[PDB]
């Protein structure tokens, strides 16, 4: 992704040492060992495979995203309210485990009332 | 965003979170350009070295967000995509040249205090605004520092982050990197000794680089967070997809 | 300002683009936009 040096070719340089290093190979997508001569080259050059993976592999990312409050937002049965509108809404059905459509009046009801299937599934079909 | 601050509520109402629905994660930033179209980086969607080729079934966009993690009921809008369009000349192998993608929403969304599209530059706006030293604004939910010692957890923002960064002249951008730069890119950030810091980081990619026009008071998206060399390193700068240079492609896809 | 794209395929929103409901629309400036305008004096 962001790190541009990951797309640079392995560069041994012109010096004559045989130092084991790691570089990100874009054809394979793998951190790959090469011999580094000890001077020059580029930033696609890591002492350990771990350092390479951290800089150039797919990153470690958090999954700490909050869902709806299950009790108030996902558990209650569908409620149309008092108004006489015909709005298609979605609710999580505890029995079936699915987000399903119901007809909503426009006023009242509960929090288990979403504008799309995918919003409902996001916030109700997760912990 | 490194060396930024918490954004005010509604500071950036065009800000879009590109969101993976399977392992729930922030993939990337993006921007709302109409009630129907979202602009992002191609590499957010397609990157073969990481076996990455996201379909409309893999993704959601979350618009109107402030908190990175809270479900902002009745303020944020969560929606699926209809279509994905990646630039056909996107150079993933070399330098991420033409790092641009268009995302068509499945349904048009309603605008609010928190949801509102950014302007795209015309020729005169790009000429007047793209001057070295002029500052633009970058926003995102990405990492707050490039590296951590124990966990990626210690570098997460709780809310949207903002940083203002000066545009940098071509010669300075060129000398900062071994990577080949094109006219589809510009770079931004402070120089060593300017006494100020700030950069985009991992997770901010696809996000907007915007400038407020002194001519008509409107915000224009001049760039897309594309690539860099680490985050906020001395002597290094962030690179951004030059939106006006790729405007012909945007119009072709939308028309 | 005048819109660039065709609304039939672009959708709505271009005419009012870049004007924030909570800032420009109510003549409230944000915390750091002054810094941006100051850069216009300083820059090329
Ligand atoms: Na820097």
């Amino acid at each position: 992704q962001r790190n541009g040096f990951c797309r640079l070719p392995a560069d041994e340089g012109i010096c004559k040492a045989l130092i084991p290093r790691f570089y990100f190979n874009t054809e394979t997508g793998k951190c790959t060992m090469f011999s580094y001569g000890g001077c020059g080259g580029n930033e696609n050059n890591f002492e350990t495979i771990e350092e390479c993976q951290k800089a150039c592999g797919a990153p470690e990312r958090v999954n700490d995203f909050e869902s709806a409050d299950f009790k108030t937002g996902c558990e209650p049965a569908a409620d149309s309210g008092s108004c006489a509108g015909q709005l298609e809404r979605w609710f999580y059905n505890v029995q079936s485990g699915e987000c399903e459509t119901f007809v909503y009046g426009g006023c009242g009801g509960n929090d288990n009332n979403y504008e799309s299937e995918e919003e409902c599934e996001l916030v109700c079909k997760n912990m | 965003i490194v060396e930024g601050q918490d954004a005010e509520v509604g500071l950036s109402p065009w800000q879009v979170m590109l969101f993976r629905k399977s392992p729930q994660e922030l993939l990337c930033g993006a921007s709302l350009i109409s009630d129907r179209w979202v602009l992002t980086a191609a590499h957010c969607l397609l990157y073969p070295p990481w076996d990455k080729n996201f379909t409309v079934d893999d993704l959601l966009v979350r618009i109107g967000k402030h908190s990175r993690t809270r479900y902002e009921r009745k303020v944020e809008k969560i929606s699926m995509l209809d279509k994905i369009y990646i630039h056909p000349r996107y150079n993933w192998k070399e330098n991420l040249d033409r790092d641009i993608a268009l995302l068509k929403l499945k349904r048009p969304i309603e605008l609010s205090d928190y949801i509102h599209p950014v302007c795209l530059p015309d020729k005169q706006t790009a000429a007047k605004l793209l001057h070295a030293g002029f500052k633009g604004r970058v926003t995102g939910w990405g990492n707050r520092r490039e590296t951590w010692t124990t966990s990626v957890a210690e570098v997460q923002p709780s809310v949207l982050q903002v940083v203002n960064l000066p545009l940098v002249e071509r010669p300075v951008c060129k000398a900062s990197t071994r990577i080949r730069i094109t006219d589809n890119m510009f770079c931004a950030g402070y120089k060593p000794g300017e006494g100020k810091r700030g950069d985009a980081c991992e997770g901010d990619s696809g996000g907007p680089f915007v400038m407020k026009s002194p001519y008509n008071n409107r915000w224009y998206q001049m760039g897309i967070v594309s690539w860099g060399e680490g985050c906020d390193r001395d002597g290094k700068y962030g690179f951004y997809t030059h939106v006006f240079r790729l405007k012909k492609w945007i119009q072709k896809v939308i028309d | 300002f005048q819109p660039f794209f065709n609304e039939k395929t672009f959708g709505a929103g271009e005419a009012d683009c870049g004007l924030r409901p909570l800032f420009e629309k109510k003549q409230v400036q944000d915390q750091t936009e002054k810094e941006l305008f100051e850069s216009y004096i300083e820059g090329r």
